RNA sequence: AGGACCGAACCGACUAAUGUUGAAAAAUUAGCGGAUGACUUGUGGCUGGGGGUGAAAGGCCAAUCAAACCGGGAGAUAGCU
RNA sequence: GCUCGCCGGAAGACCAAGGGUUCCUGUCCAACGUUAAUCGGGGCAGGGUGAGUCGACCCCUAAGGCGAGGCCGAAAGGCGUAGUCGAUGGGAAACAGGUUAAUAUUCCUGUACUUGGUGUUACUGCGAAGGGGGGACGGAGAAGGCUAUGUUGGCCGGGCGACGGUUGUCCCGGUUUAAGCGUGUAGGCUGGUUUUCCAGGCAAAUCCGGAAAAUCAAGGCUGAGGCGUGAUGACGAGGCACUACGGUGCUGAAGCAACAAAUGCCCUGCUUCCAGGAAAAGCCUCUAAGCAUCAGGUAACAUCAAAUCGUACCCCAAACCGACACAGGUGGUCAGGUAGAGAAUACCAAGGCGCUUGAGAGAACUCGGGUGAAGGAACUAGGCAAAAUGGUGCCGUAACUUCGGGAGAAGGCACGCUGAUAUGUAGGUGAGGUCCCUCGCGGAUGGAGCUGAAAUCAGUCGAAGAUACCAGCUGGCUGCAACUGUUUAUUAAAAACACAGCACUGUGCAAACACGAAAGUGGACGUAUACGGUGUGACGCCUGCCCGGUGCCGGAAGGUUAAU
């Protein structure tokens, strides 16, 4: 069957990637949240 | 005119290989591992100078680092790139 | 010449074409073309405002002349054009200093007249002058409301509106709605009336007309849920309700006109 | 592997089962 | 010419049998419908939760929908077990 | 290694997306692998991806996003101008052969090409953020010309047959060659050329557009393929030698023709239709300020540069999405033979596999199939399922009908092989030859050779000639819905929805309406032959009575009635 996740890179980082966090005031604090968390992969973004 | 410490900094190694023991004694080639920000012009004038050789042309490519398990910990090597300098006729390197 | 189909499948046992046979066989002016996107009834929210509305044919946009400003220069007819964007047919002219324009096309105009604006101009269908040089009685299209904006008034493939009387700064007019109205005697009306008459002779036989058209399908509301529509529910066929719109507001019968800003300009409403 | 565990768990239940298989209302 | 005909690709899913701790969290086999059109498909984009979208079944919105998911109010309340 | 079997419009080959070293070599077998494992996509070590021409980057923009200022908004923030991003689309250029354990249009050999530079030499109007042109565009259909490619013949090399026969009308294999450059063909489009003038193209313009007048009908543009060169080359069956038996080296024949022929090319064409079919840059050209012999422009030649990133490997799959080495799903490209209408189907080629537990036995029972006496739906909720029908051509075909249909109605006959007509026909192709010519990729004539249905007559074989695969069961009555379509992803595909059509009603444009505290946006770059909502649902005949109730519309004399 045709399952959910059909990957595409360009579609990944354009959706949640850093600039796009980083563009909006709610995306940032998501990286504040990442990081008090201690995250060691802080978005998708390789 | 690129400065002698740039030239200096870029080549790093010679690369030994079946292959570069090849391409050394058919095409007189030489297989260098340099610098991974060296451009082909860096490699060229680097070799016509540290050298003293004539270098006709510079085939340049990246070569991605593997990634190893020390025990059970994974790790990854690092990228290198790798230089096949062709010299021209009757010119010969160590 | 509308042209009844045969019956050889279903889908063309009702087709009625409208055939025009003087329409030009080729591309349009290409200078007076324009990108013309589709929006599919969606705003600057994306949400659907407005609904039915989706797909179809791609169409080139043409520009009209509805402001015919060329004044004095005489212009001869070159060619009828179809226009996708509208009703009315276009005919494209070409003026002596060496500029073409479309303009609508009216109902006996044809390839080789001459047309001329301004206010010297004669009173033959297709010249465009003022209607305080218009005489009353008279049937006009492309009327401005103000002058200078471009006509706004009788655009649509068949229509045209009566000159009813004149007192000082305003003309009425006899809508084709049949509502009367003041205008200011200074804007500038078309002779004639528009094209393409029997545009609402066709019949389009099957529903993939309409979809080229760009008109998605209308679900009626009863057969809805109630969360969907006011209309909606019922266990069978039950409509024990006042008709409603989509948002609650009555339709068989209640108006909707809010605007006392125009109301001084209103004659006399349709009836 | 009990993280192969959490595997089995989170979704053996997630799974989540298909249903009643003998079509009674018992009404 | 055709929302024309028969019929592969392709799209779909009418019937039966299998399977039902499956090969498979909806499939296989044998048949079935459309198959130049209101077709279908690739890539990218837009619409956000009492909101979207909906050829309208209360359908779909990441195996979840008569109001998604995550976190929080929060140790809700529970004359019930 | 020899056999056998399977796919073969794929179960072969090339990619994109995605993965990210799974590639190759050596070594190991604890774990993984549904068994063992000496093997492996497993562990360990090493190696491996080479570009001016491929792709990306880059120049350009679409939908759309962001958005200086700006407008709006309790704040956050929303929209959006100039702009700037954004491919899935536009934009310069390379081919053949060889080679590695693993890369190659990247290396090597050979032969090319493109754009920028600087620099000389000749020539001299250059110049844009602007104007114009071009780029630049739909569906369907019809052929014609070709090629890929295939078949046969010829040619060359080899063979003379495990069992009767096989020096021949015999068997096998091979018969390849590119980009580029030159030619400008079939064919398609187009009237050219000169001068004068001009309310237009925001100003200008020699450009475009438009007016005139004269002359010439013949110039121009595009254009597959062919031919020549590229190519005295390369490749090449085979041989000759060494042989780590893996290989490496040397040498090397023929290398033609006819026919058939694409869904590929000419073709972004032609014809036709209505539903009326992106943008911008590159490119060409025009001038503006400016520059005035400087700058710059094109013309030749020379020289230099063309960076950076990706390139391994899988890619319909054991490497991607499915928790699995999962009978699932996944876009593009290539498209051999025989039969066949065919990309169906059957058998095969190239090539790739035999699906990671086997060995036996040959009970019940279950699964998937085969056949079946007599009967033939008596079974059953119900002919569920099975069985049956099935092709081409011809004859023939009812009620009814909206005159299209129904209808492939139904029903039926023929069908193989051989020979003759005709040692292979009609037809197709079309050579030599001859003639003509404003001479060539020319025009006639000519018919060689090749290919090649179909039909009739006669004969003959079998139980059976559409022999396999493939491939409609038919008809009668009736309900509903006009139809094609859509729908409950995962128990409902229907009489449900939609539909064309009909009617009511609103709406005069800053439209109604809708999303939005608002600005604004859609409607719509539309203007009542239009748009929105509601109901009905093709067509045909029709659509009757009731306004008391509830709504809606209209009224404004009176009663009542808010803040104030
Ligand atoms: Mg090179
Ligand atoms: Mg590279
Ligand atoms: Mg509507
Ligand atoms: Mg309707
Ligand atoms: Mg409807
Ligand atoms: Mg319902
Ligand atoms: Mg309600
Ligand atoms: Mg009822
Ligand atoms: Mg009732
Ligand atoms: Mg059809
Ligand atoms: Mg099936
Ligand atoms: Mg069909
Ligand atoms: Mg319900
Ligand atoms: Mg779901
Ligand atoms: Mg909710
Ligand atoms: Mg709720
Ligand atoms: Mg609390
Ligand atoms: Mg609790
Ligand atoms: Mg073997
Ligand atoms: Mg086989
Ligand atoms: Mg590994
Ligand atoms: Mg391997
Ligand atoms: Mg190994
Ligand atoms: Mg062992
Ligand atoms: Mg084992
Ligand atoms: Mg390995
Ligand atoms: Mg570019
Ligand atoms: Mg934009
Ligand atoms: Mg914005
Ligand atoms: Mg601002
Ligand atoms: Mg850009
Ligand atoms: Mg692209
Ligand atoms: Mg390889
Ligand atoms: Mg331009
Ligand atoms: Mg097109
Ligand atoms: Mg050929
Ligand atoms: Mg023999
Ligand atoms: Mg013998
Ligand atoms: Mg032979
Ligand atoms: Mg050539
Ligand atoms: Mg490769
Ligand atoms: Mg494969
Ligand atoms: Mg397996
Ligand atoms: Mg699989
Ligand atoms: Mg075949
Ligand atoms: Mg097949
Ligand atoms: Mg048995
Ligand atoms: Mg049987
Ligand atoms: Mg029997
Ligand atoms: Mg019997
Ligand atoms: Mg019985
Ligand atoms: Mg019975
Ligand atoms: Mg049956
Ligand atoms: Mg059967
Ligand atoms: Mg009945
Ligand atoms: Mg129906
Ligand atoms: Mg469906
Ligand atoms: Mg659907
Ligand atoms: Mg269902
Ligand atoms: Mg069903
Ligand atoms: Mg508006
Ligand atoms: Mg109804
Ligand atoms: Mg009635
Ligand atoms: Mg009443
Ligand atoms: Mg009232």
């Amino acid at each position: 069957m045709k399952r959910t996740f059909q990957p595409s890179v360009l579609k990944r980082n354009r959706s949640h990637g850093f600039r796009a966090r980083m563009a909006t005031k709610n995306g940032r604090q998501v990286l504040a949240r990442r990081r008090a968390k201690g995250r060691a992969r802080l978005t998708v973004s390789k | 005119m690129i400065r002698e410490e740039r030239l200096l900094k870029v080549l790093r190694a010679p690369h030994v290989s079946e292959k570069a023991s090849t391409a050394m004694e058919k095409s007189n080639t030489i297989v260098l591992k340099v610098a991974k920000d060296a451009t082909k012009a860096e490699i060229k004038a680097a070799v016509q100078k540290l050298f003293e050789v004539e270098v006709e042309v510079v085939n340049t490519l990246v070569v991605k680092g593997k990634v190893k398990r020390h025990g059970q910990r994974i790790g990854r090597r690092s990228d290198w790139k790798k230089a096949y300098v062709t010299l021209k006729e009757g010119q010969n390197l160590d | 010449a509308v042209v009844k189909c045969k019956p050889t499948s279903p889908g063309r046992r009702h087709v009625v074409k409208v055939v025009n046979p003087e329409l030009h066989k080729g591309k349009p002016f290409a200078p007076l073309l324009e990108k013309n996107s589709k929006s599919g009834g969606r705003n600057n929210n994306g949400r659907i405002t407005t609904r039915h509305i989706g797909g179809g044919h791609k169409q080139a946009y043409r520009i009209v002349d509805f402001k015919r400003n060329k004044d004095g220069i005489p212009a001869v007819v070159e060619r009828l054009e179809y226009d996708p964007n509208r009703s009315a047919n276009i005919a494209l002219v070409l003026y002596k200093d060496g500029e073409r324009r479309y303009i609508l096309a009216p109902k006996g105009l044809k390839a080789g007249d001459q047309i001329q604006s301004g206010v010297d101009a004669a009173i033959k269908p297709g010249n465009t002058l003022p209607m305080r040089n218009i005489p009353v009685g008279s049937t006009v299209h492309n009327v401005e409301m103000k002058p200078g904006k471009g006509g706004q008034l009788a655009r649509s493939a068949g229509t045209y509106v009566q000159i009813v009387a004149r007192d000082g700064a305003y003309v009425t007019l006899r809508l084709r709605s049949g509502e009367m109205r003041k205008v200011e005697a200074d804007c500038r009306a078309t002779l004639g009336e528009v094209g393409n008459a029997e545009h609402m002779l066709r019949v389009l036989g099957k529903a993939g007309a309409a979809r080229w058209r760009g008109v998605r399908p209308t679900v009626r509301g009863t057969a809805m849920n109630p969360v969907d529509h006011p209309h909606g529910g019922g266990e069978g066929r039950n409509f024990g309700k006042h008709p409603v719109t989509p948002w609650g507001v009555q339709t068989k019968g209640k108006k909707t006109r809010s605007n006392k800003r125009t109301d001084k300009f209103i004659v006399r409403r349709r009836s | 592997m009990s993280g192969k565990m959490t595997g089995i768990v989170k979704w053996f239940n997630a799974d989540k089962g298909f249903g009643f298989i003998t079509p009674d209302d018992g009404s």
